[PDB]
RNA sequence: CUCGCACACGCUUACAUCAGUAACUAAUAAUAUACUGAUAAUUAACAACCAAUAAACCAAAACAACACUAAAACGUUUAUUAAUUACAUUGUUAACCCAACACAGGAGUGCACCAAGGAAAGAUUAAAAGAAGUAAAAGGAACUCGGCAAACACAAACCCCGCCU
RNA sequence: ACGAGCUACCCAUGAGCAGUUUAAAAGAACCAACUCAUCUAUGUGGCAAAAUAGUGAGAAGACUUGUAGGUAGAGGUGAAAA
RNA sequence: ACCAAAGCUAGCUCAACAUACUAAACAAAUACAAAAAUACACCAAAAUAAAAUAAAACAUUCACCUAACAUUAAAGUAUAGGAGAUAGAAAUUUUUAUCCUGACGCUAUAGAGAUAGUACCGUAAGGGAAAGAUGAAAGAAUAAAAUAAAAGUAAAAAAAAGCAAA
């Protein structure tokens, strides 16, 4: 519980930088653009999460189905173990059943 | 049964 | 237990284990159990005469150095064989069949100190 | 997003300020002070 | 001639002993072959003397007077060796064309790695050597997994090093706002 | 009677049981060496 | 030479000749009592009795009669800050016994100079005088003596 | 002799293999990393031996000659301008010789001064038409020569005496190389008259 | 290292209080 | 020290032997004959660059052998350190 | 008071000299073979590496004369080839090895029982209880499951079970 | 996968048993070195994760012991104590 | 007042792109008992995955379980199942080139085990850590400034009676 004895430097963050000014600018690209591109294409990140949502088990299954063949050995083994554990916990464990 | 628990030494760096 | 990080040498073994320290052998074992040493196998240090040699291990500091130009095969050919072959071609006596007179050697097994097999230590 | 507690000093002090007149380790140790303070109240 | 391991008697107790600069590769190239052959021993005697002086200074618990002479002699020896080696390399490339003076082969040992296996001198061919025949240059069907693990570890190390460099450049950029 | 001194050192036995040649003479020892190299051990064998 | 591949010998092999040797030798003062005709060298690990004999007979022209070599083992006991052993390198020590009866004694390579000793004594005396003059006056009791009045 | 330093290191004007540095930080410690502005070899304009002016500090606006530069932390030092007083002579009962040592200055607090008008200026590197890469000023528009500084060994080439173990310039520059296609071994053998008749046998390499 | 300013500023208040308790001002 | 001759210490049975056991009626002797080995040849010493040591080898051989022989004779007759020899 | 010398296996410098110990190691000091720094060391004759191919060869080692059963390791000669020419390479310290330790433990062989190794007690008082030793009036197993332990004795017998080593 | 460097049993190569009674080197007898561990007392975080002291059995044999090797777990080995 | 406490850094994690994938060093020696220059050979080999679990037992069965075909639907459908637990397609459909790549991930009990597979524990396979904080300058150590805040002690041992408090 020993708290620091000196005030930290004040983080001088600007709310009018390039990212904070351009954030979410093209979210209505379809609505205002004679529909040609969904807001899905604007999602930047992993290949298996570009415009998708799910729980941990579904995410793991989807990741294994798309990029499972390009994974490393240890991460693939960990993914298989995690898939098995999530399956068992979600189907055989719980209170509401 | 003859149950015997051997002692566990501590590392020498301590 | 025993140590593994220390190197395995002849001191840390039994009497039957006696490993050399890296020196080269100088012979073989004869008839009566003795070691027979061959004078051809020992290195003969060819030392020059340093009496009339007027050169010192150090150089004059005021002497200038030179721009680093490492020797290469093309430069060596230009200094050694290019003038001779050029003169022979100008005179019309150049023979593509026989190039031994310009310093080229067809095979290496003939001469004493060979290059690719590296028969000389140094 | 790792979230840790920073005001734990004040959380402990809010309980320890009512046990400063106690006898023994109850006035210093927090584990022994919460029970003593609750019984005091 | 056992005095050549020592310097002149008038220069034993001197605190500072000065000398010239080291030999340069161009100055070595300018000389002939016999000159280099003699200079090799000329510098070797000086190196032996300097090593003896350093050992005696260590024995007497005194600092060696101007120890840079040893490093200058070592640099001169290295330069002479480099010049002789470059002459030998150029001449062997001209005659035979082989880059390396010792024969070798790119082999694949039992560990899956690629090794520059040099060749040794033997009086008998390769198919009659007891010690050499029991050697293996190939990978078994249980080695590709470990090869993939090695590729894996090197890729992960390189990726984390790249991320480290990226974060360093970032932190420097936002630490120095001179742009 | 008294135990704990089961390790009687012997260089010949050590080199014949856990030596490099003993490791490499069998594929299982080769796999052991592969695992040690993958882990990054400073000493693969005795 | 060391770290150099040697040509394999067979019946009819020409004489092995080394033109630029890679061996380096130190001359060390023996730590124990040694006779007059013995001279103590430190040689590289890849040096043999015959190699040393030829070295001293050709490079330095020393009539050596006997050569006796041994390998001294460097201590591997000292530990680093990481608790890692620091091993001093092993080294080969050789003793050569001269032939023609020459008597060798290791010379004093660091003779002290009388002028240097006198200068050091004068400097020590000057330092002592400076310390004496900078020492406080006991009758003052710690008062700074810089101020006049 | 190149002493290897740990990646986490702090530079304190001391030689990396010096007793003072070993006392300052033992080999078992490593401190916090200080931010260093990325300046390549091609963008370092402050050399040793030139007159530069101090911008910030108690002694500001003063000009001095650069003596030492430390590229690891981008430090430039001038002789006796930004100073703090340190004692060197310390014994049990005597102190003395309070010498004024010199504090470090960053590249931000020092800019080069051209020798013509003695005013500080911004130095940008350019490439001249003669193939020479020299500093020019932007405030005035002049060039600044390279401040030739005496080396650390302390021996000048103008006054030098050749000893018994030193060669002359004639012997150093004397070229005797005859570039032919013969090895050093054959050269020495034929020079000394060594005769070898037998030849090596067949040796297998594998 | 705990990321926060409220705890640091509150501890600065407490430090000022302790200073006041230790050395009372005239 | 004698170790620089070189000589090396060893531990084994220390016997005093004349050529026969003490029960032999011939407790005295007349002459010894010692044949030099191939290791101590004149040509071998010359190749080892040793010319003055040719006589030294003979001297050392005689001094060791004859002294050991006479000491065995004396200690078979009954003389030792505290019973020093009379004739 | 008497487990000492050396060799084999094993540990690697812990060995030697100088200097220091405020602290780090000795389960405490003195100081130092066990901590720190520097410098030196173990020199081969002892030991490791040190011919193959065919043929003559049943007849034990135990003082081996000659025998027993359990039938027994340990060798020369002949003939064909065995580079032939100094000086090769390696182990040479130690108070030490395996037991978490500077552990009353476990350790092969050749010599002697001291001519070599060491110290049971840090200094006091001499309470109870505890461990070890010595001695004891009269009794002599009456104690105890049992004569367990001890004892100036160290003997003769009867049964059960397993032939016996 | 790794383990017979401890232990169970083998396989090669070696080494030990002094004195005494006995026609005996007799799977005899007394008692040493040596090998086991019957009984008791201390010890019970001890000297010791099995010890010390006293006292015991074998002590020319189915005896101990040095070095090297082999038998590896659904197994090995075992004069059976699972 | 001791013991102590606080820094912001080393660095890690998740992705995307990407050349196309066993890093550098390889002078000498390295599968003789590895780092030992050198002699007439033998070299080599393959034969299903199992079970812990679920079916509340357990025998048939039990996805994923170190074999590429990805996404939107068909569809959790037809079917396979002690027809129980559970398993589960396909025919047929959709998928527009490049940059816009950094972080509502951590800050030394967190983040890789890592300052490091090193010490150390193991005969071996194997297991496997803790350890950093002054400053522009310590070539400013008669060295300077901020807390003197946990538990444990001292300043300052205790005076009939009691879950120690009200
Ligand atoms: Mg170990
Ligand atoms: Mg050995
Ligand atoms: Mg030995
Ligand atoms: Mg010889
Ligand atoms: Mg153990
Ligand atoms: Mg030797
Ligand atoms: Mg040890
Ligand atoms: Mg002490
Ligand atoms: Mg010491
Ligand atoms: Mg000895
Ligand atoms: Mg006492
Ligand atoms: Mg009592
Ligand atoms: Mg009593
Ligand atoms: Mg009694
Ligand atoms: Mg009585
Ligand atoms: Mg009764
Ligand atoms: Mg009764
Ligand atoms: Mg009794
Ligand atoms: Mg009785
Ligand atoms: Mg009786
Ligand atoms: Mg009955
Ligand atoms: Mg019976
Ligand atoms: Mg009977
Ligand atoms: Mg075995
Ligand atoms: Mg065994
Ligand atoms: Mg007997
Ligand atoms: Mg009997
Ligand atoms: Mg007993
Ligand atoms: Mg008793
Ligand atoms: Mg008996
Ligand atoms: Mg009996
Ligand atoms: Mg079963
Ligand atoms: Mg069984
Ligand atoms: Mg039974
Ligand atoms: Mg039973
Ligand atoms: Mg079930
Ligand atoms: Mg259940
Ligand atoms: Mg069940
Ligand atoms: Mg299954
Ligand atoms: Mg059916
Ligand atoms: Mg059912
Ligand atoms: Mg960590
Ligand atoms: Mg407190
Ligand atoms: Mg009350």
């Amino acid at each position: 519980f020993h708290v620091r004895v000196t005030l930290p430097p004040r983080k001088v963050v600007d709310r009018w930088n390039e990212k904070r000014a351009m954030f979410g600018v093209y979210d209505n690209i379809g609505i205002l653009g004679n529909f040609e591109k969904h807001p899905k294409e604007l999602i930047k990140g992993p290949i298996w999460l570009r415009g998708w949502k799910g729980n941990e088990l579904q995410r793991c299954i989807r990741k294994k189905r798309m990029v499972g063949n390009r994974m490393f050995i240890d991460d693939l083994h960990n993914l298989n173990k995690r898939i098995s554990y999530l399956y068992k916990h979600f189907n055989r464990h719980g209170k509401y059943r | 049964k003859k149950r015997f628990t051997p002692p566990t030494y501590q590392p020498k760096y301590k | 237990g025993a140590d593994r990080m220390s190197k395995w040498t002849s001191k840390r073994g039994p009497r039957t284990f006696c490993k050399g320290r890296g020196a080269k052998g100088t012979g073989f074992h004869g008839r009566d159990g003795k070691f027979v040493q061959i004078k051809e196998m020992i290195p003969e240090l060819v030392v020059p005469e340093l009496a009339g040699f007027k050169l010192k291990p150090y150089v004059n500091y005021r002497a200038p150095e030179g721009t680093d130009t490492p020797l290469t095969a093309k430069q060596l050919f230009l200094e050694t064989a290019a003038p001779a072959i050029e003169k022979d071609f100008k005179a019309g006596t150049f023979d593509p069949e026989h190039l031994e007179k310009y310093g080229f050697e067809p095979t290496q097994e003939g001469k004493l100190f060979q290059l690719y097999p590296k028969n000389f230590p140094r | 997003l790792r979230s840790r507690v920073t005001d734990r000093y004040w959380r402990v002090q809010e309980v320890l300020k009512h046990a400063r007149h106690f006898r023994g380790r109850k006035n210093r140790c927090y584990r022994l002070a919460v029970r003593a303070v609750t019984r005091a109240f | 001639g056992l005095e050549e391991f020592f310097d002149d008697p008038k220069n034993w107790g001197e605190e500072k002993v000065k000398s010239g600069a080291s030999w340069t590769c161009q100055q070595l190239r300018n000389k002939s072959n016999e000159d280099l052959h003699k200079l090799w021993y000329v510098l070797l005697k000086e190196r032996n003397m300097l090593l003896t002086l350093e050992q005696e200074a260590k024995r007497q618990r005194l600092p060696m007077p101007s120890p840079e002479r040893l490093e200058k002699v070592v640099d001169s020896m290295d330069a002479l060796d480099k010049v002789v080696q470059e002459r030998e390399d150029a001449l062997r490339l001209l005659q035979t064309g082989q880059e390396k003076a010792r024969p070798g082969a790119w082999r694949r040992d039992i560990f899956g790695r690629i090794i520059w296996h040099k060749f040794k001198q033997w009086p008998i061919p390769w198919y009659l050597n007891k010690k050499y025949n029991r050697k293996r240059f190939f990978a078994m069907p249980y080695v590709e997994r470990f090869v993939r693990m090695r590729i894996e570890k090197q890729a992960r190390i390189k990726a984390r090093k790249r991320s480290l460099e990226r974060k360093k450049e970032k932190f420097l950029q936002e630490k120095f706002p001179h742009l | 009677k008294a135990r704990g001194n089961e390790y009687q050192p012997s260089n010949i036995k050590r080199k014949h049981k856990h030596g490099w040649v003993r490791r490499l003479r069998t594929p299982t020892g080769v796999q052991v060496i592969l695992r040690r190299m993958h882990k990054g051990r400073k000493s693969l064998s005795h | 030479a060391r770290n150099v591949l040697y040509p394999l010998y067979q019946l009819g092999n020409p004489q092995l000749r080394v033109f630029r040797t890679n061996f380096f030798i130190q001359l060390v003062r023996p730590g124990t009592a040694q006779p007059e005709d013995t001279v103590q060298f430190r040689i590289p690990m890849e040096m043999t009795r015959v190699d040393l004999r030829n070295y001293l007979e050709r490079i330095y022209n020393v009539p050596v009669a006997a050569v006796r070599t041994r390998v001294q083992y460097g201590s591997n006991r000292r530990r680093d800050h990481r608790n890692i052993r620091i091993k001093k390198p092993d080294y080969k020590v050789a003793y050569v016994q001269l032939a023609l009866g020459q008597t060798f004694t290791f010379p004093d390579l660091f003779p002290e100079r009388k002028g240097a000793s006198v200068d050091v004594d004068v400097r020590d005396q000057v330092l002592e005088d400076q310390r004496q003059k900078h020492s406080p006056d006991p009758r003052r009791g710690g008062v700074p003596g810089w101020f006049g009045l | 002799s190149k002493v290897t330093l740990p990646p986490n290191y702090r530079y304190g004007m001391s030689r990396p293999g010096s007793l003072s540095d070993k006392r300052k930080n033992p080999p078992g410690t490593r401190r916090r990393r200080v931010p260093v502005e990325p300046i390549s070899d091609e963008d370092w304009h402050l050399f040793c031996g030139d007159k530069v002016e101090i911008l910030e500090g108690k002694d500001a606006g003063k000009q001095g000659k650069v003596v030492q530069v430390i590229r690891q932390r981008n430090w430039v030092v001038v002789e006796g301008l930004n100073t703090h007083y340190r004692y060197v002579g310390k014994t049990v009962d005597y102190r003395g010789t309070m010498i004024p040592s010199e504090a470090p200055l960053l590249h931000n607090q020092v800019k080069l001064v051209d020798p013509t008008d003695r005013k500080p200026t911004d130095v940008e590197w350019r490439f001249t038409e003669a193939g020479e890469r020299v500093r020019v000023s932007t405030r005035s528009g002049r060039i600044i020569p390279k401040p030739e500084f005496p080396r650390a060994d302390g021996i000048v080439p103008e006054t030098w005496i050749d000893g018994p173990k030193d060669t002359s310039v004639e012997d150093a520059l004397e070229k005797t190389y005859v570039p032919r296609l013969k090895t050093l071994e054959e050269e020495v053998m034929e020079a000394m008259g060594i005769q070898e008749t037998r030849r090596h046998k067949k040796v297998y390499w594998y | 290292a705990k990321k926060g300013f409220r705890a640091a500023y509150r501890f600065q208040k407490e430090l000022e209080r302790w200073r006041l308790l230790r050395c009372p001002p005239p | 020290k004698p170790d620089k001759l070189p000589l090396f210490k060893r531990q084994y049975e220390n016997t005093i032997f004349i050529g026969s056991k003490t029960a032999d009626p011939l407790c005295y002797g007349h002459t010894q004959f010692h044949l030099l080995p191939d290791k101590l040849k004149r040509e071998k010493l010359l190749k080892q660059n040793c010319a003055d040591q040719i006589e030294v080898v003979f001297r050392a051989n005689a001094i060791a052998s004859l002294f050991a022989w006479t000491g065995a004779q004396a200690m078979y007759q009954g003389f030792w350190s505290e019973a020093d020899v009379t004739r």
